[PDB]
RNA sequence: GGUUGCGGCCAUAUCUAGCAGAAAGCACCGUUCCCCGUUCGAUCAACCGUAGUUAAGCUGCUAAGAGCAAUACCGAGUAGUGUAGUGGGAGACCAUACGCGAAACUAUUGUGCUGCAAUCU
RNA sequence: CCUAAGGGGGACUCAUGGAGAACAGAAAUCUCCAGUAGAACAAAAGGGUAAAAGUCCCCUUGAUUUUGAUUUUCAGUGUGAA
RNA sequence: GAGGUAAAGCGAAUGAUUAGAAGUCUUGGGGUUGAAAUGACCUUAACUUAUUCUCAAACUUUAAAUAUGUAAGAAGUCCUUG
């Protein structure tokens, strides 16, 4: 079968880690403890 | 938790787009490269064949551009067709034809050039293009325009366009636009394109759902039902629509069952009219009284 | 390391107008030019194509030449002790009106039909142009009018 | 006028997309389209990672995840036949202040089709999103605008719609 | 207070004036008009500042926002 | 006067929140044989104007509305500046003479106008 | 440095934020809303650009031939560039 | 006509920057609640809202004075037509 594939409409040419994607910045997951 | 957008600096410095751009309805750019003229022809005007289609109509117009705002010259509607022996199927893309043909030969007329110019008298599908005649008057030359409408092979804008190429107006146009188009082997069909002229995809849906389900057949074809129109019959009606468009292009405005006067106090009845100073001056102190 | 580029120094004047970017509108494609007219020179940023130097960003000139999309203009600039005419070739996106000669046309028109007003009447006109004169003796009445009597103020400091 | 129970405001589903992230591209991948092309009975269309990630492993234009939108009653009957799964059990924080709504299949074999240990299973991603009549103004070409704030659809509205029509629980 | 200026006056370099302001504190306000805003209820406090009654944009916000304003 | 099509200037026209809209138009709206295009007839294409609705779009009105625009016995003839002195002052700088002259601020007012063609209770 | 990052046409809208969806979490993919450009446009900085000059798709070689005119630097010579 | 320097501005974009106030912490910790409930409370730190003090050669909506381009006719305007 044929495989379409999602455009891309993004203009971020480069490749680097996403803006705002800091560690430390989650609430604690495990809280509960 | 984040800044509020919409501030009084984002209002202020903010450029709003063109009055007919910000209304989705004028393509700037489009029109830029259509208007503008070679300056060395100084103020010979450049003619659009604007061509438009709304819901129930559709418009054609013959355009020039001028500094205080376009000027029609000619205009042609879908529901004039009535008057030409075409009363249903007026978005048809052979309604389209029709128009298209019809503004031909009312400019033609308006000009002066009938005799010279009568266009594609037998309609045949052949892709052909209003050819000069030697020793005197050029065809009149018109561009289309089809505004924000998509380019798409089988449109009913090129319809337009084919109408108008076989009444006599010079419109440069390729013919791979045209329902009938094989891009692989790269002709145009005139059978398939005739047929589309003349109402042939209309004719062949009543023929095949007439036999296969009559009662989207009623419901659809209702107008045709209780006109006592068949399939077969259909091409006639845009053939005598063809010959009498042709007979007499001449503008026939509506009969207007009210003057103008009549119709402006009529209207003006059901308008809001604009608070005085004063009045909203007391409606504000009246609230603040209110509010102790 | 000095640098002396085609569009040096240009920051601000090829800049757009403050909320007046994007698209231009047609009443500039849609002018007329003809040879011999007075327009007034003016870079549009957006249009980088048949752009003016900068030294003619401002200069008014005469138009010689009217070609596809683009008018001669004539400029005379001094280089050295006299004058040398350019020839600067600019689309018509940079380029305005002269509002200097509409004036100038009307009073033309306007002394032509005082003139031969005067010569119908039996009189004669002068057409001149006057500068404002000293003016003449008048009379200032005082009703509800009694001149207010104006001392200047001591010195206080508003902090 | 604006009448609340005009026929013009009656909510319906515009589409529904079926979402499987795969975080791979390979054979996986190639599989859970099948699984889409299967439930859908439509070709899916394959999505790359924008950017490079090491920690889920993934890099630029990498085709990760797999989607399909489908429109009408088939998207009704896929949507029914994906909330038998939930029970008919949803939670007050699974719509959007924008009244759309979503949830997501552990297992796809539990919406009733058959099971293939080679292609193996998968989890899944539903989405319904809902709207009145009169959302192709915000998308014709000409003359786009924006739709008034009574005709919005919204999370309250959404949530009642859903259990007039469901008769589902929502876990306030 | 003055003389704490008086003297800080000889840190600085250049000439100095000491003066005594015509307003009430740091207002922008004559200490007989910011006494006049006070009992008019025109003025409601910030903290360290004052915030002043507008007789512009949205009137149910601003009649909130001053409770004890006597409107004129 | 309302509306449509095409426009000119390009916020006095934009934005937010409400309310109203007779006729006509516009619109949303229905269907997939055909031309055509999509993961998806959602967009785009074609067909019906037939089944429905002014809910939305659109238009108008409301807001001590935001913004924008204009005006000023507003600030202010202030800041600044051209020219002058064997002016002042240790200097930094300042005053004066003959001229030109802002911005913010304050207040008030306003909230699209208009061209061509067609149409309408 | 680039056969596209040149040319033409078409379709689309970016950075970011918010609200949501199994694994999935501050960062994967999907959806809606807001979003005057806060993105991108080979490379410095500046300008310019939103139904585009940006992202993606279709076709291409005008990055071709002839020799003149003009602008900048300027002597109004050359070279380069336009 | 053109200009972006002086001045001005920062409860106007960019950048710099002082101080509190009211809120959200739901995507900050500490302490104290709980036999285990992230569900509170006191606190600082973060952000958001309306304010606040002070700035910019390579910031700016605004914006002078001086200096600068052009025009002020007979080689012009108008009427007719080759």
């Amino acid at each position: 079968p044929s495989a379409p594939s999602r455009e891309v409409v993004k203009k971020n040419t480069s490749s680097k880690k996403s803006d705002a994607a800091p560690a430390s910045a989650d609430p604690a997951k495990a809280k509960k403890k | 938790m984040q800044k509020e957008f919409r501030t009084s600096a984002y209002h202020s410095r903010f450029q709003t787009p063109f009055r007919r751009r910000q209304e989705g309805k004028t393509d700037y750019y489009q029109r830029k490269r259509l208007v503008t003229q070679h300056k060395a022809k100084y103020n010979s005007p450049k003619y659009r064949l604007v061509v438009r289609f709304t819901n129930k109509d559709i418009i054609a117009q013959i355009v020039s551009a001028h500094i205080t705002g376009d000027v029609v010259f000619t205009a042609a509607y879908a529901h004039e067709l009535p008057r030409y022996g075409i009363k249903y199927g007026l978005t048809n893309w052979s309604a389209a034809y029709a128009v298209g043909l019809l503004v031909a030969r009312r400019a033609l007329q308006k000009l002066g050039l009938d005799e010279t110019y009568t266009g594609v008298e037998e309609v045949e599908g052949e892709f052909e293009l209003t050819e000069a005649v030697e020793d005197g008057p050029r065809p009149f030359k018109v561009f289309l325009d089809i505004g924000l409408q998509r380019t798409t092979t089988g449109a009913r804008v090129f319809g337009v366009l084919k109408g108008a190429s076989d009444g006599g107006l010079y419109v440069p146009h390729s013919p791979n636009r045209f329902p009938g188009w094989d891009i692989e082997a790269e002709e145009l069909d005139a059978e398939l394109l005739r047929k589309y002229i003349f109402g042939g995809h209309v004719a062949e849906y009543m023929e095949e759902l007439l036999d296969d389900d009559e009662e989207k057949y009623k419901s659809i074809f209702k107008n045709y039902i209780e006109e006592e129109i068949e399939s077969e019959d259909v091409e006639e009606i845009y053939a005598n629509a063809h010959e009498a468009i042709r007979a007499d292009p001449s503008f026939k405005p509506t009969e207007k069952k009210f003057t103008k006067e009549q119709y402006k106090a009529e209207s003006k009845k059901y308008r809001q009219q604009k608070l005085t100073r004063a009045e909203r001056q007391a409606k504000v102190a009246k609230k603040i009284a209110e509010f102790k | 390391g000095k640098s002396r580029g085609y569009r040096s120094g240009t920051r601000y004047a090829f800049q757009r107008d403050f909320k007046k970017h994007g698209a231009i509108p047609l009443s500039t494609y849609l002018k007329v030019y003809k040879v011999g007219d007075i327009v007034d020179i003016k870079a549009n940023g957006s249009i980088q194509k048949g752009m003016p130097h900068k030294y003619y960003h401002g200069k008014t000139g005469i138009v010689y030449n009217v070609t596809k999309s683009s008018v001669g203009v004539i400029i005379n600039k001094v280089v050295g002790n006299r004058y040398i005419e350019k020839r600067v070739n600019l689309r018509v996106e940079h380029v305005k009106h002269s509002a200097c000669r509409q004036e100038f046309l009307n009073r033309v028109k306007s002394n032509a039909a005082k003139k031969r007003e005067a010569k119908a009447n039996g009189e004669t006109v002068y057409l001149k142009r006057q500068a404002a004169k000293p003016r003449g003796s008048r009379i200032i009445s005082t009703e509800g009018n009694i001149p207010q009597t104006l001392a200047p103020v001591a010195y206080e400091t508003f902090i | 006028s604006d009448k609340s129970q005009n026929v013009m405001r009656e909510l319906r589903i515009e589409k529904l997309v079926l979402n499987i992230c795969v975080g791979e591209s390979g054979d996986r991948l190639t599989r859970a389209a099948k699984v889409l092309e299967q439930l859908s009975g439509q070709t899916p269309v394959q999505s790359k990672a924008r950017y490079t990630v090491r920690t889920f492993g993934i890099r630029r234009n990498e085709k990760i995840a797999v989607h399909v939108t489908v429109r009408g009653p088939k998207a009704e009957e896929i949507l029914e036949r994906g909330l038998k799964v939930k029970e008919y059990q949803l939670r007050s924080k699974n719509f959007s202040a924008t009244g759309n709504f979503g949830f997501g299949i552990d297992e796809h074999i539990d919406l009733g089709i058959k099971y293939d240990p080679s292609i193996g299973i998968y989890g899944m991603d539903f989405y319904v999103v809902m709207g009145r009549a009169g959302a192709r103004v915000t998308r014709r070409k000409r003359a786009r605008s924006t739709i008034g704030n009574s005709h919005k659809t919204n999370k309250e509205d959404t949530i009642q719609w859903f259990k007039t029509r469901y008769d589902a629980e929502v876990l306030d | 207070v003055i003389e704490g200026l008086r003297r800080a006056r000889y840190k600085f370099p250049g000439q100095q004036k000491i003066i005594i302001s015509k307003k009430w504190g740091f207002t922008p306000l004559n200490r007989d008009e910011y006494i006049a805003k006070k009992t008019n209820g025109e003025v409601i406090d910030d903290g360290a500042y004052v915030k002043f009654l507008s007789r512009k944009g949205n009137l149910e916000a601003n009649l909130q926002q001053f409770p004890n304003y006597q409107y004129s």
